[PDB]
């Protein structure tokens, strides 16, 4: 399920606000899907009641207010070991040499 | 109807229990860079430490 | 100090309650809603970080004086931008609102001694003739000044003290 909503966005500093139960943590990871596409969210602060700010990992356009996000309840984490030698990966552990998946064991 | 409004605001605040916090205790409302804003702690005084969950300490400076 | 984040919602709430008459049921409702802003373990409430719905929902509870639909919508409103601590001062704007509505004034006679119940006819005869307000008395009883009277209304004084008199002319020299 995805529990959050955006409340702002402000170039590429968007809010979220949570019930109070379920407030990420601050360097958590947030999820939204950005159109035909994902975005994740970093949080950096977590100010006020239920409501949290964050950093878009990725272009900002196209974001409206209101979309479900959905919050990955652990930081940002990226493949590591053996696998990842010989190939190049953006911040997200992601491939961006079109050789595929990275084939990872661990995050 | 000045004291029986009185009455009736302090007999329904207990019925739907809207309480206050202990004087020596309080709740995290904001974090952010390494600062942490809190409220209640009525009884709290400037420079003293202050006892986190994990056995950690902030300083009350504010 | 809320005077100017108040203007906006006592204007809205008085014309609302003009439109449907029942401006002498808002008056009511806004005055119990300031009273339970007073309250010890409210005022309490509404200092802390809690979302808006949840502080209107939990405030709301409190308070079955208020006809539940238009007089609920008001407290969510002001929950929503963080604003029910201006609850004492909405009332009194709206009882301002009212006051020049309803062409009425209220004028404070000061003296230095009660007045002669036919004194405070011919005063409040003449205050109807310098406002247009139907006027309401409320004497009082001050030593400092020592004869004659202050008239207050609103934010115009009209002085007739002794005391006025007095220091008056010692600037004089």
């Amino acid at each position: 399920m995805a529990t959050g909503k955006i409340v702002q966005v402000i170039g590429a500093v968007v809010d979220v606000e949570f019930p109070q139960d379920a407030v990420p943590r601050v360097y958590d990871a947030l999820e939204v899907q950005n159109g035909n596409e994902r975005l994740v969210l970093e949080v950096q602060q977590q100010l006020g009641g239920g409501i949290v700010r964050t950093i878009a990992m990725g272009s900002s356009d196209g974001l409206r207010r209101g979309l479900d996000v959905k919050d990955l309840e652990h930081p940002i984490e990226v493949p590591v070991g053996k696998a990842t030698l010989g190939r190049i990966m953006n911040v997200l552990g992601e491939p961006v040499d079109m050789k595929g998946e990275i084939g990872e064991e661990e995050r | 109807n000045s004291t029986e409004i009185s009455e009736l605001i302090k007999q329904r605040i207990a019925q739907f229990n809207v309480v206050s916090e202990a004087h020596n205790e309080g709740t995290i409302v904001s974090v952010s860079d390494g600062v942490i804003r809190i409220h209640g702690l009525a009884d709290c005084m400037q420079g003293e430490m202050i006892s986190l969950p994990g056995n950690r300490y902030a300083i009350a400076l504010n | 100090e809320f005077i100017t984040v108040a203007r906006p919602y006592a204007k809205a709430a008085f014309d609302f309650a003009v439109e449907h008459q029942s401006v002498e049921r808002w008056q009511d409702m806004l005055a119990f809603a300031a009273e339970v802003t007073k309250n010890e373990q409210m005022a309490e409430l509404l200092s802390g970080a809690l979302a808006p719905e949840t502080l209107a929902e939990s405030f709301i509870a409190v308070a079955g004086e208020q006809l539940d639909e238009n007089g609920q919508n008001l407290i969510r409103v002001m929950a929503e931008n963080g604003r029910l601590n201006a609850l004492p001062d909405v009332l009194e704007q709206f009882i301002h609102l009212r006051a020049v509505s309803e062409a009425t004034a209220e004028v404070d006679v000061i003296s230095a001694a009660a007045l002669s119940e036919q004194q405070l006819a011919k005063i409040s005869a003449a205050m109807e003739k310098r406002l247009s307000r139907k006027v309401k008395l409320n004497a009082k009883i001050d030593k400092s000044v020592m004869a004659g009277v202050i008239i207050r209304a609103g934010d115009m004084v009209i002085d007739g003290s002794v005391r006025g008199r007095l220091e008056r002319l010692a600037d004089v020299l």
